[PDB]
RNA sequence: GGGAACAAAGCGAAGACACCC
């Protein structure tokens, strides 16, 4: 998507990850 | 949101709260998609069966909020609306087919750490991500249970709630209800034999169902909380408006009104 | 083959699979 949409200031922009997003990432494998 | 957890600060910066001017009350969820456009469910603004029909002047959008009730000065932003746009083929008479609406703000909001737009998916991203078994995330300040006793505990959350849920196979969604499931909807939730629970509920409508792309790291809004039968019942699933299926209309409205 | 099809009526771990050129 255009510009920096969907990249969170307090997470993706700071290379940090929230407490449950891994669960979403894991579902693409599982 | 039922069986979810407290959201982290800045965790869903595109989260928007639709709020009534009088009486002052929370109406629905919604999402920020640009500095001046907000996406929500059409039934949040128009639903004759409940004598609901709001115009631009009746409400406010509160962006960047965490607490459901506390005014968060210098964090949240309160914006007024220039105009509302209900999908032209929105079917409130039957099953909420095309439960989608756009709201243009009077003036652009400045983004911040707590305020940032989510992306809408392109055709390929939609094809790749919206697949049975993959999980998305739903957020809202809606009811914590479908029914409850206030004398034994408050029905609404103190802060924004979040829950991750898997996308369900279409025939399974169809077989779970007698309501007709149109091609402009999808459902999500755990099956009784999966163990886990979770669902959106009344009050969560208009909130976004998002997915994080493993290929570019961006969050995309795949659905809009729309309807269900009860909340978190076994064998039942939450239904969402299929954002990509109706993206042509979204684009039209926006290219047509800046 | 392309456009259009405000994903309209329809048709599975769902994938544009009557109008115009
Ligand atoms: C308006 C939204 O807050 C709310 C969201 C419900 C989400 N529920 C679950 N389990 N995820 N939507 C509604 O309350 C809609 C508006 C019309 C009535 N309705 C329902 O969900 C009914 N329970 C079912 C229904 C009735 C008429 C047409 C479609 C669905
Ligand atoms: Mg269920
Ligand atoms: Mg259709």
């Amino acid at each position: 998507g255009e510009a920096d949409c969907g990249l969170r200031p307090l997470f993706e922009k700071k290379s940090l990850e929230d407490k449950t997003e891994r669960e979403l990432l894991e579902s693409y494998i599982d | 949101i039922v069986e979810g957890s407290d959201a982290e600060i800045g965790m869903s910066p595109w989260q928007v709260m639709l709020f009534r001017k009088s009486p002052q009350e929370l109406l629905c969820g919604a999402s920020l998609i640009s500095d001046r456009w907000v996406l929500t469910a059409a039934h949040c603004l128009l639903y004759p069966p409940w004598d609901k029909n709001f115009t631009e002047n009746d409400l406010l959008v509160r962006i960047g909020k965490h607490s459901r009730t506390r005014y968060e000065r210098n964090i949240e932003k309160i914006s007024m609306l220039e105009k509302i746009y209900i999908h032209p083929r929105y079917n409130w008479r039957e099953n909420l087919d095309r439960d989608i609406a756009l709201m243009k703000l009077k003036k652009p909001v400045a983004f911040s750490d707590y305020i940032h737009p989510v992306c809408l998916p392109d055709r390929e991203t939609a094809a790749s991500l919206l697949q049975a078994g993959y999980k998305g995330r739903v957020t809202g300040w809606g009811n914590l249970k479908e029914t409850w006793t206030a004398n034994v505990g408050k029905g609404q959350p103190s802060v924004l709630q979040v829950v991750n849920l898997p996308i369900v196979e279409r025939p399974v969604c169809k077989d779970s209800t007698r309501i007709r499931i149109t091609d402009n909807m999808f459902c999500a939730g755990y099956k009784p034999d999966e163990g886990k629970r979770g669902d959106a509920c009344e009050g969560d409508s208009g909130g976004p169902f998002v997915m994080k792309s493993p290929f570019n790291n961006r969050w995309y809004q795949m659905g809009i909380v729309s309807w269900g039968e009860g909340c978190d019942r076994d064998g039942k699933y939450g239904f969402y408006t299929h954002v990509f299926r109706l993206k042509k209309w979204i684009q039209k409205v926006i290219d047509q009104f800046g």
